[PDB]
């Protein structure tokens, strides 16, 4: 069901996208973490906003390519959602149209400026929030 | 020198949970060293994993200390353990596998909804039921088009599938459409309001 | 005053409507007449009732149309519109066919091809089983850096492309063999290993 | 099964693509016609040749955009096959990369030079050859 | 009367001689001794003969030198000088490496980038393939001559992904001529392609 | 208003022979007019020109009535014909293409020459794209020019140095030196007089 | 082979430098003309004289920038030869160091005083005299 | 391939340019040293930055002409690269336009202020990093 919250699993390292109460963004492997339960919502065809249920904040990508979670919705909080031929999802900034939401093998996010269409760091698999 | 078995590359073993889309190939590895050369065995849910345990069985490449399963399906979900041993020791590691089915279709609506409605001068509703893998965007349109309501941060999916119209006028009569779209395509069903 | 008559035959020329499953289908029979003729729709020559299909159907008299949403294979059949008044009765028949599409990259059977082993001088085969809606392109590859052993085409039809034969093998033939299938949507491939042993 | 012969139904008018013994190409509504049974074969990823089983000829598009069926395979007998978002198939010339195989509302083929991506004349639905 | 000895170690300190192809190479082992010591040169520890290379070599006893003209990759190896008389024998070894240089401006692969066509809202890419000895600088340009730089190589945009340009969700405005331009200290080279954007249904 | 095809700019078509250096891009044009709009086809040596006929194929811009070939090589040499037509006529024009490889290197000499000698001669063999200047020098660094190329001493006989009735004074190091705008190269030999 | 005679092809218009028996200098497109076979000869490093084999005269540039061919060699018959980065050759007067040998789009030579380093009229490609 | 890392060999003494983890710069003869593997990258036409792969630092020339390797890129980390007529490469500071990267016969770098166009200390030959 599309309206149900989800966890976003990153193929790179197997980390779940996490949004902390104070707005920090990273990844973690513990499926039990309460800060990985996310709520996606379409703003227009193929474009979504990603909100951390616990932190009550919205994922966003800044001008320098850094990721953070905002209390209020801004134009840096919307991403083109695409189901790739490999069956994984990608999230591309509608503002900075060349950068992708991504995680590093370490578990720390990856600068949007360092992302590309063929990278393993931009591939996510939406999963149920149990 | 003679020694018990040991992992030769823990880096490739850190990812414990392997969540993958259905129909893909999965490969688990447990690179090991030891003298004499240790043997390798794979368990599924703590028990011997046999070829007949899944359609098409599996493949093992001892040279790469790997277990390979092609075209995974939901039923493959479970734990897979590698046991490595020689005369001086025995060690193991466990991976968890989860399979997710992806649906590359445009949104699909339930037939019959919304349904035609007839009123008088005082309430009515139009219901819509949507299904989609890729996040769908739903809106209600009145026929030259006019957007009555559209999904978004300020109008969540929780209540977007039902359109309420109270104290109707003769002007409200007409064709109403529930339109759903995702990155792949668009779908829509219409109903008529008779006043 | 006059009998019923079609006001737009152009929109009625397409008799056979073949459409992909899950789509909406609309049949029309724009008519004129005085008094205004009535309209009725039949499925396979008999009254078409709402309970005849999941979700029933919708009719817009103003457009002389019959609408069926989210069609499925069982909707296949004949749909006839009958229009009449005191001076006449006329009908037209449409034929509906539904086709299920699969927008996926090629899918291969798990376990194939299978690993194989033999002594120098022996014979071996590698089998592959492919499924795809969009026409798939199959080829066999040896990992040497790749080397194409065989590939589908006008001169190498699909009838025998799924099986690769290798006779009188040498130690050089040992290695990883891959069956690779691709279509417009994507690529899929399964690999197997060939082991060649000494020969007494 | 992809290896089985098929009929190619055109959404425009509902005609089945037909390849006559003498090499002429048009469309017809009679599902019984022996010259609508076709055999598709991939030459490379996403590229196919279309052969009329009865006529024993291959579909081809000439330099002027005309359609005909050749006894022997040439570079004008290959087409990019694509499954569109609307779930219909399209066949685009690999040689003259802007023209599509298409039929007119009349049942006569349509000059490749007069075809376009959004036209109803280029949409086909592959069907079983019974 | 004394055993052989090097009369100028300064000129022998450079052990590895890496030189560009087509150049002349000269190895020296200035020596002294009484009686006058003899000199022999070895290639990879074995007697070096004239037929061992095209054009052979030259030796100037007066300068205790070995000379090889117009060197090529195959000349790579070790060259040892052995000097001796009745009271002793000493040796020194040089290592030779040859590198072929290409003094040309950047060269691009014919046919790339390739023309592309798509419907409004589609995705597209332009590929470029560059070859150069001198470090090349690659950038992608859109002709709007009024030019607009879409992407350019540098510390923040490495060469690893600079040869492919991606454009998603294209608009009619994106239509036009795209150029991959490569330049080095010697000169500039560039290949162009056209993007055609058609209307939606 | 209806008319057969015709060239709209013969000025840009006057240059029939296109000789260009290897690795450059070449563009042939045949600006045309006509009603209805005429079609265009290009032939290589009087036959259909196909993409597989050369590495990387070619590009055509109908809007500019042009044929484009990037990074040309010697094998591209030949005739290229543009044929333009409509229902009222057909006309054509032919271009000839030639490719020349340029070598931006300083002069290169053959290894082993000149050779040591013990009447005598010293031979030298030079290769260069840019015109090279050759001279023979004796080491007397104190140098003495024995002979040098020029209007009065042509290249035909500049590569061989003859020395007759030698004296002990002639003994020494002889050098063939070749230079062009890019750089200088030289090989030496020794003359032993017994 | 550097000692072999050559034709000097001008990129501007595609004319071959021609030296007439009476000393006139111009360009022509006919590769068969016997007066375009030239003999280059270096006088010093990077400096050459250009002689018309048939006319038995030497190319020269006068004080007013005009081109002509002299029976005997003078100081106006020597030119700096340079292979440009574009792979074409240029010939600059050693006497009047700012003027170049050049041909006009018409086929007539161009006054040395009207030449410049970026012009198309000064670019020549040495070619074999068959 | 220009994208591949390289060793920069100095004709003067035959030392490979070395960039230590702590930022010191010198030369060494041992082709096996892990700190001679460098990565060149063009910033603009004919201008490059030189980075020690191991040290993860960028070569730079200070105002006094001293050489060192910085953690972060500054305006003192860019050099004009030129292929000389002798077929060796030279690296000239884009900031202090008269000084060259160079090594002394001893193996220690040479002050940029003491370098010149005809010196043996500024000539380098790029070689494969094996």
């Amino acid at each position: 069901h599309f309206k149900d919250p989800k966890r976003l699993y990153c193929k790179n390292g197997g980390f779940f996208l996490r949004i902390h109460p104070d707005g920090r963004v990273d990844g973690v492997r513990e499926k039990s973490d309460p800060h990985i339960k996310l709520q996606l919502q379409a703003e227009e065809r193929g474009v979504v906003s990603i909100k951390g249920v616990s932190a009550n904040r919205y994922l966003a990508m800044k001008e320098d390519g850094r990721l953070l979670a905002s209390k209020s919705v801004t134009d840096e909080c919307f991403f083109f959602e695409r189901l790739e031929s490999n069956n994984y999802n990608t999230y591309r900034s509608r503002k900075y149209t060349s950068w992708y939401v991504a995680l590093k093998r370490t578990g720390q996010y990856k600068l949007g400026s360092k992302t590309g269409p063929g990278q393993k760091a931009i591939l996510f698999l939406p999963m149920s929030a149990k | 020198n003679k020694r018990a078995p040991y992992w030769t590359n823990t880096e490739k073993m850190e990812k414990r949970l392997h969540a993958v889309p259905a129909a893909n190939t999965v490969k688990f590895r447990c690179p090991a060293g030891g003298n004499p050369m240790p043997t390798m065995r794979w368990l599924k849910n703590g028990k011997e994993f046999k070829q007949e345990h899944r359609i098409g069985g599996y493949k093992v490449r001892n040279q790469h200390w790997s277990l390979i399963m092609e075209s995974v399906v939901p039923s493959d979900k479970g734990n897979y353990t590698c046991v490595v041993e020689n005369e001086y020791g025995s060690i193991n590691h466990t991976y968890h596998l989860d399979v997710v089915e992806r649906s590359p279709h445009r949104p699909i609506l339930q037939a019959g909804l919304p349904a035609n409605a007839s009123t008088v001068v005082g309430d009515v509703e139009f219901v819509c039921k949507v299904y989609s893998d890729a996040q769908p965007h739903i809106q209600w349109i009145k026929h030259y088009l006019k957007v009555l309501k559209a999904a978004g941060v300020n109008t969540t999916d929780k209540e977007i599938e039902v359109l309420y119209i109270r104290n109707v006028t003769f002007e409200d009569a007409g064709e109403y459409t529930c339109l759903a779209g995702n990155s792949i395509g668009i779908s829509f069903h219409s109903a008529w309001l008779t006043v």
